[PDB]
């Protein structure tokens, strides 16, 4: 969209005084340069569009970063299986661009990218490796061994990733059970009732189910090797779709865990600057 | 489809596809005046509406109480000297115990509610100072114990109507036997850790003892859902700042009081049963 | 079946194509949106939400709600300024974190007028009168009212009104600016002078403080979406 | 498009003289082989397209050289992740190609070509590679550490490319913040002001920001092995719908750095010939 | 679209798309004559004009001097000896202390303007030589430092209007302890580094003695912005080299004078405020 | 899905090939275009301005301002010529590097009608005439005005206009013609001669200069676009 | 022939995707279906039948 | 576009796409005639035509000689003994020194011309032969020595009017220190290396003694360039070889000797410049 024209302006000599306004009131002021200033015209090419919020949040960011290890049959050490919740406050960016605003319906976009490598310094050999992800959502069970029945996905969506191709990909409509993920909740889960035990009722503050959206556990199909393997996938969601409701303060000092929490000593984010000193 | 600048949909689900001194208000048998009170906000430009049917989740009829709910409440009054914070009361956790309006939540399983803050702190003409209130949505505030995390508990998070202050400067809850489990949330940083600078983004006012006296709030009701519990989640927050501390004819003990005056709007419940006995202290 | 030939390109993950892929939950039901108060449509409405400046970064008041106060005084009148910051929203210390610089350190191009608004947050007796200076760079910095008055310059009258709004045009070389502190790229030079002195009657706390607020005009606008250096992942 | 047609002449006996000119103007001398000579009648099939300015830049070349390893977990030296400042002044032959004229507006379409190789003697196994290739604009902050948060590319675009497939391959618009390229700039960033200390105003000459695009740092996503693997990333710019403005003479001499100096010793490139001599 | 010899659009965003002697001229008061001037070059073509606002970048209310600055300044007169390999004027930094031109450019961050120069250099029928003047846009020059580049100074980057001179072979500033930072071009390489020969790219006019003794170059305003600093940017570049040597009448100090004559035509400015006082000396 | 079979040439990266890739900047706004003078639309434009042939391309005039003269002098007529160049407009020393031959030397063919034009840079009362001639290959090189006016050539009056223009016509077997020195793709010669000699009256210089142009004719044409020669970077 | 360029997650087995597949046993005559009592057309059609809750788990 | 037995074209480049006995005739003051000459060859089945500008490449007007030069010349007679192999003639080569065509040619840079050729032989209806005459364009000859490859010489390719012989079998140039450079082209392998047997797909005609005694080709300008220089390039080539050994009356040492009568048709000329005096002997 072109912005609107930078129209022209003259000498004045009016009462309208619109310079001058109250902050006390919530409104801002919509004070424009030719108001304050000789202008002259302009013609506006400039657009907002990069701005908007598809634009702003139409890129994959990482979310998380699970290792699963192929280890050789001759150590008698199980296989590593990763159990990953789901979330994005596991990293900061996606999550500090997240809380800008306070609610958000977005269908989002998973990207898996898999990287192997060998431990032992034996120079083996292991052949092109498949990996299972598999979505359990709230509930369903949780697979326990890496060759368990759990894992058949007769119902859980899974992908078979073959190493070596096109980074895995699926998209994923809104499955918020509430009408827009809540990013910030304030309240708890249970109301601790004046005539039963301390215990029940003791819910952690601003922790509810409205982002319970289950697990996303990854295997290496691949039986043991004689050379142990390791992995790690890396999982990159870009949100489509998305819109936003009640903007915030963007975080100013470094998170702490899932909550608002701030450490000790990370209150300390803006930097010297004497007061008369361009 | 050839957009401009051959968009075709490959797959089924939509998922897969790409991407103004003067004010008098009256609500029931409450009377409001305010001679200069400087307009109202329209929190994101949302008067408070009764649920529509077009998005009602919960079937049961709904109990509105109209005027016996929707009262101004006043609730209790805080000094502001001249080293003080800030102050904090979440709602509807403020009007709790406030008339009809707490039992009516107590005993409703789900309620929505909008609400109408009016904030009254007059000084005279000789008097310095302004106060920034600012209606948080989703207002959390960060824990004490840097040892754990989100681990405040339901007594301490919902004080009621005395409401909760602002600390100057944090201070870890080191007491690892039986934390404390309350709220630090300092001054500067709001609680939730973003910058008081920014907190403009909410909806607000500003009480400048130069100019006005008052600064009425009309806040709807933001939430996820449509309807929603009252006792567990608190939808929106007040929080008073002095922007610029109070001063007064070269005097270092100079007090005033500031009031709140909270009058529930459009507030609907449902589900009907035993009445919520809670533990709080 | 139909000849292909795979161009360069392929098989490579892009962080910012929007290609379609397959649906893990297919015919899954969607929960309707419902009308939630404060839809935000684009970044720029909030860049237009002013915010105050941090003005008094320095030794105490740094990190404290101080650094917030620019503080005036009954002194009679000088030329030397009561405040000074460099007109870089992204660079600049002071405005690094306001909002708008917030926004602004999410995208790595800005063109358009900024709004600096002041309100006067003293006793109603204390009257007077303030010069709000915008210089454009490439010559000396304004450090007396002599030079400041050249540039853009509003004097704003404390008598009733507490607040007083300074559009800072878009004046630039280039069509858009880094936001990085940059030789090249410089936006200018922002002062407050007394005009006149303040002036308190007796009984009257004889020591005002004004606060700024910054944000974008109507004409704003930002590009290249880039990361941003306010946060940090330690380890 | 079909040149003139080479239209037929004979004998002439008039004084228009069009072959004698005056040089001392501006104007070249616009006269055509019919004027100075018997033409016979040519039917022109020739054609200028393939010397058009899309033409003649419509093709990629060479414009870096990155070095990324991935050294063995044995040795305790840190991977190696290489930022490259975007330029394309690194080279000679798209440089010159460039500075034919002195403003340029050009789309440009980046290919990037990996190659790996192992160093140490001993013949290990190395799992296919996957590496990261992140544009941090200016301003942006810069990796330290290969596995430090900045790689998250919350909004910095990235590419992953997975060794052995296509070579990775982008379009970009015109980015300048100016209304076009300046590949030459007579001037500085600062302005040495009479009343402050010489260092400050001290800025390169003919160095403004108006070519400040930001770096590109390139890694490689898969921890160490147990064997050390050099890669080298070969970036390839194409300019897209190019356009140029005020033509300049072509460089003669080999180039020195970014500016327009030249070097003590290279100040000979003509070659020696014989004044009259075939 | 199917193109002559499928073309399909996949990707929204654009860059993602596949590929005549006499003469007499008055400015303001002053007014130039020459019998024998040979025409005069539009550079490019181009007559200056004001700034449109279709293409306008800044906002601020342009002060256009008019007569008070687009006028006819004579630049200082250089001698024409037979050893002399030419001569460089970086516009508008020649015009910096011009009458009121040098002051509107102090004063006002950005400024645009065309120019009109009059290269005047007369001499007799039995004189012998001739000059190349070439307005060579954004001219920049090589260095005297092979240890570093792009080190020249401000102040040996803008001479004034004494205007440079090139020298007829390269020395390096051998200094390690305070360099020179002065220019060193060249007279063949013509500094940039290129050939003289195809210097004649360039907007250009030829002073043959014999032919004519003046030169009319008409100079827009080129540049990647469509306004920007004056005291920073020195759009333009005029360079004199005498492409034969002069000679006369087998005498072997043989001198005449050169003299410039610049205008500013279409001047505009913006952005005024204090007055920049740069060190030069 | 649909059934594709990739054909040979696929995943490789061609460096002239015209495909669309993914923008990884997307919605990015874009500075509108201004005009700015001087927008070259094709590389020709560009070989059809005249350019100084740097004739004297020996021992010391080599590289030094002095190669652009050629002196003529006052001497008596004579048949040796004045000046000799072969027409390899891009192998010819001389030629190479003029703008013509630069433009040429990124291109492996060309076909066209060449503009050689001479100006007499001497004093006004030196008077005379003089022979340029364009001889074409297969023969044995003109070395006398006797042979040389036999080919192509122009009688030039050095009495009021300096400047003469030869168009050398496209003679050639080929409809185009190698860059390269090349033996069956031969341009020709070039020579100019004392037609009469020039005389110039006492107390004058009695020793004149002419400085050469070659420029493009409006039908020239290149094709095949290669690497140039003229550039090396060194290690 | 024509220029494709393969996205990403290509070559992945999706267990949840739509896509056409050759048949085995092509012309391979169907055997028709008949009206057989009791066709369930969604699974709540089973949701909706009354079935005994064990109310008394515990114990014995 | 649905083709019969779906093309689309993607790429915009064109290379990217998918897959009789009586006769007489004058030329000029030149007439010849043959009461049992049977019919002529028109090579190809293209009469000589003159340049059409449609198809011109260089701009020179082109001098035509027209009767000067489109004259039948008589090439030196030649025996045709029982034990001869045959001979060869290029052209234009042999009329090189022939009337004002040679001066012509080797004034002119460019040269384009048929041919028109008369092989005249007559024998009694006592002898017994057959000739046979063909015109082989682009005729080229293996060379003498197997150390090198494409080793003649100028002087020995072209023999002039005199001609060459083709030997009955091969003898290596085995001289190593100064090498012959001149062709050694068998009999039966036609000299190029392919069959004699197969040399009728060149335009062709048969002298035999019992029917006609002489043979006429018509032979068009055939090249890959529309006009050449005529001193390089040798267009056509006149091949004759006794298909069948001449006999007579059993007489062992029966001799009749052969000539050729070449008529330049719609020669053109262009590039006049110094006479070529090239170095033949
Ligand atoms: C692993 C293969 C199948 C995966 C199926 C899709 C996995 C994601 C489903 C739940 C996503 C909901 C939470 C994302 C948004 C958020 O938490 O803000
Ligand atoms: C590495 C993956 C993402 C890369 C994103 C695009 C990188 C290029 C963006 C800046 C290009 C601007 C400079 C090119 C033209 C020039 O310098 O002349």
């Amino acid at each position: 969209d072109a912005l609107p024209n930078t129209e022209a302006s003259g000498p004045t000599h009016s009462k309208e005084i619109p310079a001058l306004t109250a902050v006390e009131t919530g409104a801002t002021n919509p004070l424009v340069p030719s108001d304050t200033v000789q202008t002259r015209h302009v013609v506006q090419h400039r657009s907002r569009s990069e701005s908007s919020i598809e634009s702003f949040f139409a890129r994959g960011a990482c979310v998380t970063i699970m290792t699963v290890d192929n280890p050789a049959s001759t150590t008698n050490k199980d296989k590593l299986f990763a159990v990953w919740k789901i979330t994005y406050k596991d990293t900061v960016q996606l999550r500090r661009k997240l809380e800008f605003f306070t609610y958000s319906r977005f269908d989002m976009e998973l990207t898996f990218v898999v990287t192997a490598n060998f431990t032992e310094t034996n120079n083996g050999h292991a052949l092109n490796q498949v990996y299972q992800i598999m979505y359990v959502p709230p509930g369903a069970p949780v697979p326990e061994k890496w060759d368990d029945y759990t894992w058949q996905t007769s119902s859980n969506p899974s992908i078979f990733y073959t190493y070596g191709t096109a980074p895995a990909r699926i998209s994923v409509p809104y499955v918020g059970i509430s009408n827009a993920y809540s990013h910030f909740y304030d309240g708890f889960s249970k109301v601790p009732l004046k005539d039963q035990s301390a215990a029940l009722g003791d819910s952690l503050y601003g922790a509810a189910s409205l982002n319970d959206f289950g697990i996303l556990a990854v295997r290496v199909v691949n039986d043991p090797n004689p050379t142990k393997v390791t992995s790690k996938i890396r999982v990159y969601l870009k949100p489509k779709h998305i819109r936003v409701w009640c903007p915030r303060p963007p975080r100013a000092v470094a998170y702490y865990g899932p909550g608002v929490d701030y450490k000790d000593g990370t209150l300390t984010p803006l930097s010297t600057k004497d007061l008369t000193t361009y | 489809q050839v957009s401009s600048q051959t968009t075709i949909n490959y797959y089924r689900d939509s998922a897969s596809n790409a991407a103004d001194r003067v004010l008098q208000l009256t609500l029931g048998n409450s009377t409001i005046t305010a001679q200069e009170a400087a307009n109202s906000v329209v929190a994101y430009g949302r008067w408070p509406e009764y649920l529509r049917d077009s998005e009602a989740n919960p079937v049961d009829q709904p109990t509105e109480p109209e005027v016996a709910a929707c009262r101004f409440y006043t609730l209790d009054t805080v000094s502001w000297t001249k080293e003080s914070r800030g102050w904090w009361w979440k709602l509807p956790d403020a009007l709790r115990d406030m008339g009809l309006f707490g039992q009516n939540m107590y005993y409703h399983y789900l309620g929505r509610s909008g609400y109408t803050v009016h904030v009254q702190c007059n000084a005279s003409k000789f008097h310095q100072g302004a106060l920034g209130v600012f209606a948080v949505p989703e207002m959390c505030l960060a824990g004490d114990s840097n040892t754990t995390t989100m681990h405040t508990s339901y007594q301490n998070a919902n004080p009621g109507e005395k409401g909760g202050t602002f600390t100057g400067t944090f201070t870890p809850d080191n007491n690892q036997t039986s934390p404390a489990r309350r709220f630090c949330p300092v001054d500067y940083l709001l609680g939730n850790g973003t910058l008081l600078g920014n907190a403009f983004v909410f909806p607000h006012q500003i009480i400048n003892l130069r100019t006005n006296n008052c600064a009425t709030l009309v806040l709807p009701y933001v939430n996820s859902l449509s309807i929603d519990s009252m006792v567990k989640h608190n939808n929106w927050g007040i929080a008073i700042l002095p922007l610029a501390p109070l001063n007064f004819a070269s005097e270092s003990s100079p007090e005033i009081p500031i009031t709140l005056t909270i009058a529930p709007m459009c507030c609907e419940f449902n589900g009907l049963r035993n009445i919520t006995l809670p533990r709080l202290q | 079946g139909l000849p292909v030939m795979n161009t360069p390109g392929s098989n490579q993950y892009l962080t910012a194509d929007n290609f379609q892929s397959p649906c893990a939950l297919p015919e899954f039901d969607v929960t309707p949106p419902i009308d939630i108060p404060g839809e935000v449509k684009n970044m720029m409405e909030l860049a237009e939400i002013d915010t105050m400046i941090p003005f008094d970064l320095s030794a105490t008041k740094k990190n404290t709600m101080e650094m917030y106060r620019v503080r005036l005084s009954d002194k009679p009148h000088t030329d030397d300024p009561i405040l000074c910051l460099s007109l870089s929203p992204a660079s600049d210390p002071r405005l690094s974190h306001t909002m708008l610089g917030e926004i602004l350190n999410y995208y790595t191009h800005w063109a358009g007028s900024l709004k600096f608004t002041f309100m006067f947050c003293g006793s109603m007796m204390a009257t007077g009168k303030l010069l709000v200076s915008y210089a454009p760079p490439g010559a000396d910095p304004p450090k007396k009212r002599k030079e400041a008055m050249l540039g853009t310059h509003v004097i704003w009258d404390i008598g009733l009104q507490s607040s007083c709004t300074m559009v800072v045009p878009w004046i630039s070389n280039t069509t858009y600016r880094l936001t990085i502190d940059d030789s090249f790229t410089e936006g200018g030079y922002i002062s407050v002078f007394y005009q006149t002195r303040i002036v308190v009657p007796l009984s009257t706390p004889r020591e005002m403080d004004i606060l700024g607020f910054v944000s974008a005009c109507n004409d704003f606008s930002v590009r290249l979406l880039r990361d941003t250096t306010h946060i940090e992942q330690k380890a």
